[PDB]
């Protein structure tokens, strides 16, 4: 019903909400990983289509 | 019983002294380009790659790829741990340890082989009384040396060379791959009128550039409905944001030790408490559902309790048990038909938050476990005159977890609706896993 | 039968070369990391009691010139010995900080396995020659290692009672 | 393996001598050094007795300690009497006399006979007014043993303040009382004499 | 399954925006306080040219090229652009897969994967292997560690710190033999015995010329005896930087030894090279007009005690006439220069060092113990000013070491704690440590040092008494 | 039975090789 709801608010309100500096630091650093990862594997799969394309005939 | 076979496996040598934090990451990183420029190469035997692909729902779940080297990859390292966990809970010294381990690399290999027989064998890569006598031990061979590879670079991977494990690696890279790929997109889908850009990026521009106006131009490249867009872009970066920031509820709870007076301390219990387990279980149930449903009505096309259970159509499933479990396509099929909707909302919500509040009994961090845990290891409620661990920990812990199975599900729910580039499971997947090897790097060296 | 052997024929030459190219490193590195320049400077004493035995076989030599330059050797030796017990600990303990290469490990456990095997010789051979010489033979050497350098040391302290005198005189 | 280094021994000397090359001077001066000190093991090995092993350290010959405490002994009453010139005189040839004695016996006591005979020629050597001299002796016995002595740091502190140079006094006066009871007492008090 | 494009109208739109997005970045993105003093030393053209030569950088040449070769492959794309029922292509030119350079490109791939990415892997890792923690080579802290003995203090530190690896990269080629019998001649000679005992013979007797070329250069550095070949001090000057650095590597290795006078020793030498002063020469010469003469005439003819910068100044109104008499000793507008700059030198004299346990009463065995040491800065986040030597090219900010020590066994207790700032002539200061106290029960006696380097005569050593019990 | 760490990627290295060598002579062997 409402009960476990008021109870998770009243959990949510207990806890403590980060600040922009941390918050900022933190989404700069998975951004920079996410933003690697993906420019590797864009990079790896657009020199391996034309490579494919050419081997498998 | 098994002593003869253990000085016959290859095995990665242990490190010599504590590497450092650099020689690691770089470590990790050339093995994953390995794994990347791997699963991107083409086998040899394949002469009929034209036909609906099995198990299907299970390519993004195991970070595999159809018809390359990667077919099977990381299939044999789970189903040695998942199978040997079992055995050994259903019933020590390093002189048993080290059969253990050569117990399960045997058991991981002869897996491997006979999961790569079984697919070679089935039909996969075509009729083998035509594909040839010796190509089909070819493409065997060239198979498992696949897999004895992957599973020895995971080896190399978690004997300390690298940061963390493999798994996690292997399974965030090929979202990451999906989710960027899905933006400047170089191939183009001539559907008739001229053709367009797949990516969303690459389609903005050349809309812009070459529409006689940039009035439709820029109407066409948001709100496209049939290829993706900037609009879904900016969804899933606002998904990745807010996740970002709720990963941050972390309560605080004053401690300080008793066997070494003074020292104070904290013990969080954030509000992901289990992280992405009950995303990982709950996506893993629906591709199970998903598959026994598709491998039910091929067979039995036509029955009243398959018909009940899921019906296809080109696949996707509609009019069915399967139907509700899948997640709406899009803004308009979402607002066409509401009980779906609604019915998929109770579904995700219940599912994700039960399934944490079973999972977290399982894992071993219970209150009941983990209030004895600091109580061996010497810590005390730091309150004033409240010197009360369990009953503290026992009123804080059940209402995190049943909380927050429930809001990470409403968050992939609220991806998955919006319209959000790519399944909000592998959103999420990619999210959890990324921050939490960022305080892991961040916890070691810098 | 070619269908058949392909295929084996494909992993035979895969298996062949991963086993020279394994063969062909592990050659290479031991061959790099037995051409470490040594650790201590070269032993003289030793040197010079192979020496003496040379002059012995290629020849008269008394045998107990033979005794001292081997309990010279020995004090030589407990010298070296008790030196790199000393900075076996104070290297262990920094090699985590990072501020040592890791090439000095390697020179360390070389000059350890030298050392030991050096210090076996060292006491067979004296059991050649005494009856029941081994021991004694080290227990002489630290004792005659510390006396000396105690000796020494008072020497040094005693030979500045001049420079002493000659400066109360000139303050006086 | 071995470095040949061409040698040569002499009949009647028993002294091995390096005949001439190793091509280089300091290894000719490092090599006769060591020569002349395995010269010197050899004459002390043939002195030890009609065998040539020496026996282990375990056992203790009672004359060595016996003669130089009836030296000891003699020149303490001979100080006694007032005149200190043969006092510090036998004192000399005690120390020589312990000095010189071999390196295999047990260090301990060649070591304590030392700080016995410096102490003793350090407080002679004050009873001259000579404080340069009794300084640096006190400074060899306080290096020879420095636990259980306290009469050494006395003498060191004390020569010093009569002679000047309050700093080196001052951080003699503060190691003494760091190591260290009559000694705190005495160090107490000479340090109130600043 | 796909059909490239070979009309060459949509493989320039993919590689602009990609250029584009790369290019725009790449170009938009590549488009405290100092002490008095009014006194500049013999040279000064040479320490202030090494001074602005130690710092450099350009960070202009990695992105020009990549920036214009951006621009110029956007401009062709712009002019290519100018110029001019479901199937799918892509947006690459046909030549890419013909006949006549498929093999070329394959090759070409092949090659790339086979060398360069080894090539780069091997290179970075042998490149990012030889600088250690403390910033220098890794065989030069292997050749140091070795030449460390038991006891060692002052001047065979010199010695074991003139073995580094900078100097054969400093003066390679023909510069070792370029005036080495005059360097060797000019510092064996002009200095006097009591400067140098048996560093003579530990000079005279190693043979190599680049180790004792830069140990007759470091000499010449810490006497100041300013030889007059132009060429040569444009490198003694910078031996001296060098041996700074090999001076906080000598520190790290005696502190990783547990020994004390070694610290002691390497703290004192660390005073010296950031000074001109010889380690054994009197402090008095931190001021900046003094030579060996007046420091010679104001504490005495022949001393062995040297009068610190405190008992100097804190004397009446007769130094006026003991040391500015006239005739060559100094002058009042020198006089006058030199004590205005004397009154402003940092020292640290603590009133009061008492342990205390976080949240209790008394101190707990096997409990983390922190000290509390409250003195007050008093001249004779807030940054400090720099050190007062004009005689290093670099500017050093003064730090201060605290550890503690006991005397039964001559071993260091605890690890020291590094700090450079305080909390804001004088006014009150708060420091702060924390450690874990003995685990047993019995009090036990230490002494703290207040060792500073960047300055030499201002220590101290306080005597503290620990308590324990339960 | 021990492995150094690069012996693992040289060995992968050689398979990725090793397979499009085959896919190489095959074209050969079909284009002729
Ligand atoms: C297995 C342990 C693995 C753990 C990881 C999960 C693996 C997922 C299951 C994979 C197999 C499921 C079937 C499949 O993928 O292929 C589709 C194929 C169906 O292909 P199909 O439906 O596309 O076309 C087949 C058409 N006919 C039949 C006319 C040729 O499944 C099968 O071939 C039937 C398999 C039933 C037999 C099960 C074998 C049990 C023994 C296991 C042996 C283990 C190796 C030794
Ligand atoms: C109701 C569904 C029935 C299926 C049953 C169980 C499914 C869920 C199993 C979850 C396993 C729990 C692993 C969580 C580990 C979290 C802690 C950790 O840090 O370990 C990191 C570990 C590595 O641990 P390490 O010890 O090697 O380091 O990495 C992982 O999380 C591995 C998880 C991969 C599990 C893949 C799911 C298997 C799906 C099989 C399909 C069957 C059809």
């Amino acid at each position: 019903p409402r009960d476990f709801l008021k109870d998770g608010m009243q959990f949510i309100h207990k806890c403590q909400k980060p600040d922009r500096k941390e918050f900022k630091k933190v989404c700069q650093a998975v951004a920079i990983g996410f933003v690697a990862m993906g420019a590797i594997g864009y990079i790896v799969k657009l020199v391996h289509i034309p490579i494919n394309n050419i081997l498998v005939a | 019983l098994i002593k003869p076979f253990t000085p016959l496996l290859p095995e990665v040598a242990a490190p010599e002294t504590k590497v450092p934090f650099n020689q690691k990451l770089m470590w990790t990183g050339l093995t994953l380009l390995i794994f990347l420029v791997m699963s991107q190469m083409p086998l040899y035997g394949i002469v009929s790659s034209d036909t609906s692909d099995p198990l299907y729902w299970l390519r993004m779940m195991l970070a595999s790829n159809r018809g390359t080297l990667m077919e099977l990859g990381i299939t044999p390292i789970i189903s040695s741990g998942m199978v040997f966990q079992l055995l050994a809970g259903t019933h020590d010294l390093k002189t048993d340890r080290e059969l253990y381990q050569t117990a399960q690399k045997l058991f991981a290999i002869i897996l491997s082989f006979g999961q790569a027989c079984v697919h070679v064998l089935t039909g996969l890569y075509g009729q083998p009384s035509d594909l040839g006598a010796g190509i089909c031990v070819l493409l065997i061979v060239q198979l498992v040396v696949a897999g004895l590879v992957v599973i020895l670079l995971d080896e190399l991977l978690q004997k300390g060379y690298g940061l963390g494990s493999g798994i996690s690696l292997f399974i965030a890279t090929n979202i990451c791959e999906s989710i960027v790929w899905k933006a400047f997109s170089p191939t183009t889908i001539n559907t008739g009128r001229g053709p367009e850009f797949e990516g969303a990026i690459i389609a903005l521009f050349h809309l812009l550039l070459t529409w006689p106006d940039k009035q439709r131009a820029l109407r066409e490249a948001f709100y496209r409905q049939s290829l993706p867009n900037i609009m879904n872009l900016l969804a899933t970066l606002l998904v990745f944001a807010a996740v970002i920031y709720l990963q941050g509820f972390r309560v605080e709870i004053p401690v300080k030790s008793a066997r070494q007076r003074g020292v104070r301390g904290s013990y969080p219990v954030r509000l992901f408490y289990t992280s992405n387990m009950p995303i990982m279980l709950q996506s893993a149930l629906c591709s199970n559902v998903f598959l026994i449903s598709q491998m039910l009505y091929s067979r039995f096309s036509d029955n009243l309790l398959v018909r009940l259970l899921g019906v296809w159509e080109p696949l996707h499933a509609a009019s069915g048990i399967a139907y509700y479990m899948s997640p709406p396509l899009n803004f308009k099929e979402a607002l066409l038909d509401p009980v779906h909707t609604v019915v998929y909302i109770t579904f995700m919500l219940v599912a994700c938050a039960l399934f944490s509040k079973t999972w977290i009994e399982v894992s071993g961090s219970s209150p009941r476990d983990v209030a004895k845990q600091l109580k061996d290891q010497g810590l005390v409620m730091a309150g004033h005159r409240e010197q009360s661990m369990y009953k503290e920990l026992k009123r804080v812990i059940p209402t995190a977890a049943a909380f927050g199975g429930a809001c990470i599900g409403a968050l992939s729910v609220a991806s998955d609706l919006l319209g959000a580039l790519g399944s909000g499971t592998g959103i999420l997947l990619a999210v959890t896993i990324i921050y939490g090897y960022f305080e892991m790097a961040a916890r070691e060296g810098d | 039968w070619l269908t058949l052997v392909v295929p084996f024929a494909y992993l035979g030459v895969l298996i062949g070369c991963l086993a020279t190219f394994s063969s062909l490193y592990r050659r290479r590195k031991a061959a790099k990391a037995a051409s470490l320049e040594p650790w201590f400077p070269p032993h003289l004493q030793r040197d010079i009691y192979h020496s003496l035995l040379h002059l012995d076989q290629q020849q008269r030599v008394p045998e107990t010139v033979l005794k001292a330059a081997l309990l010279r050797r020995a004090a030589e030796d407990i010298k070296r010995v008790m030196a790199i017990r000393e900075q076996k600990q104070a290297l262990a303990l920094l090699l985590q900080r990072g501020s040592v290469g890791d090439e000095l490990w390697q020179r360390f456990l070389r000059a350890e396995k030298e050392m030991e095997d050096e210090v076996r010789d060292v006491v067979a051979e004296a059991n050649s020659y005494a009856p029941n010489w081994g021991q004694v033979i080290f227990q002489s050497a630290r004792e005659m290692d510390a006396n000396a350098t105690y000796r020494a040391r008072m020497e040094e302290y005693q030979a500045t009672v001049a420079e002493e005198r000659a400066w109360w005189d000139k303050k006086r | 393996t071995y470095t040949h280094y061409p040698l040569h021994l002499d009949p009647s000397s028993k002294a091995v001598s390096l005949a001439t090359t190793g091509q280089t001077p300091a290894q000719t001066e490092a090599v006769e050094a060591e020569l002349q000190q395995l010269n010197a093991l050899h004459r002390s090995l043939i002195s030890l007795d009609p065998p040539n092993v020496p026996p282990p350290p375990l056992p203790i010959n009672p004359k060595r300690s016996a003669q130089i405490t009836k030296l000891k002994e003699t020149a303490n009453t001979a100080y006694k009497r007032g005149n200190h010139g043969e006092a510090v005189r036998l004192y000399s040839y005690a120390i020589e006399m312990a000095a010189g004695r071999p390196g295999w016996e047990p260090v301990n006591l060649a070591r304590e006979e030392l700080s016995g005979l410096y102490a003793n020629r350090a407080q002679a050597h004050m009873a001259q007014q000579m404080w340069p001299e009794g300084w640096v002796d006190a400074k060899c016995s306080v290096e020879s043993k420095p636990v259980g002595n306290a009469k050494g740091w006395w003498r060191g502190g004390k020569c010093l303040v009569e002679m000047g140079r309050y700093d080196e006094a001052r951080a003699w006066i503060e190691q003494a009382l760091g190591i260290e009871s009559d000694g705190g007492k005495e160090l107490a008090a000479l340090l109130e004499e600043i | 399954e796909y059909n490239y494009d070979e009309n060459g109208q949509f493989f320039p739109f993919f590689v602009l925006t990609l250029t584009g997005l790369v290019t725009l970045p790449l170009t938009y993105s590549l488009l405290a306080p100092r002490i008095k003093s009014d006194f500049k030393p013999q040279h000064d053209d040479i320490i202030q040219n090494q001074k602005r030569k130690r710092l450099r950088k350009e960070r202009r040449v990695k992105r020009a090229i990549a920036v214009v070769v951006g621009w110029a492959i956007i401009g062709y794309m712009v002019y290519l652009i100018i110029v001019t029922s479901y199937s799918i292509g892509i947006a690459l030119p046909k030549l890419i897969i013909e006949e006549g350079s498929g093999k070329y490109v394959l090759m070409l791939y092949a090659s790339l994967l086979g060398i360069l990415l080894p090539y780069i892997v091997g290179r970075w890792w042998y490149g990012s292997q030889r600088y250690t923690r403390e910033k220098v080579l890794a065989a030069s802290a292997g050749n140091m560690f070795r030449e460390y003995e038991g006891t060692m203090i002052g001047g065979p530190i010199v010695n074991a710190l003139s073995t580094g690896e900078e100097y054969k990269e400093m003066l390679s080629g023909p510069k070792a033999e370029e005036g080495l019998a005059k360097v060797e001649k000019k510092v064996l000679a002009l200095d006097e015995k009591i400067l140098s005992a048996k560093d003579r013979e530990v000079l005279r007797k190693i043979d190599n010329p680049v180790r004792r070329k830069a140990l007759a250069l470091l000499w010449a550095y810490l006497n100041r005896i300013d030889l007059e070949d132009p060429v040569l001090n444009e490198e003694k000057y910078e031996a001296g930087s060098i041996a700074l650095s090999l001076t906080e590597s000598f520190t790290a290795i005696a502190l990783a030894f547990g020994n004390l006078i070694p610290i002691i020793g390497a703290y004192r030498i660390s005073q010296c090279i950031v000074q001109a002063i010889s380690p054994g020469s009197s402090p008095l010469l931190q001021l900046p007009y003094f030579t060996p003469k007046v420091v010679e005439s104001v504490e005495g003819a022949d001393v062995k005690t040297h009068l610190s910068v405190q008992k100097y100044l804190d004397m009446p109104e007769e130094r006026r006439r003991s040391l500015t008499v006239g005739p060559g000793l100094l002058t009042e507008d020198q006089y006058n220069s030199a004590i205005a700059v004397a009154k402003q030198l940092p020292l640290f004299a603590i009133s009061k060092a008492f342990f205390k346990v976080a949240g209790e009463r008394v101190v707990t065995p096997s409990s983390l113990v922190q000290l509390v040491i409250k003195g007050r800065i008093i001249p004779p986040r807030v940054q400090p000013p720099l050190a007062h030597a004009p005689y290093l090219p670099r500017d050093h900010p003064p730090r201060w070491h605290i550890f503690l020590a006991d005397a039964k066994q001559g071993k260091i207790a605890v690890p020291p704690f590094t700090f450079t700032t305080f909390d804001k002539t004088f006014n009150m200061q708060t420091l702060r440590m924390q450690f874990q106290a003995p685990p047993q029960v019995g009090n036990f006696s230490f002494v703290l040092h207040m060792i500073s380097d960047s300055y030499m005569g201002f220590d101290v050593k306080q005597e503290i008494t620990l308590q324990v019990e339960d | 039975l021990r492995v150094d760490p690069v012996v693992v990627l040289v060995l992968s290295l050689c398979f990725i090789f090793s397979v499009v060598g085959l896919h190489v002579i095959a074209k050969i062997t079909r284009k002729f």
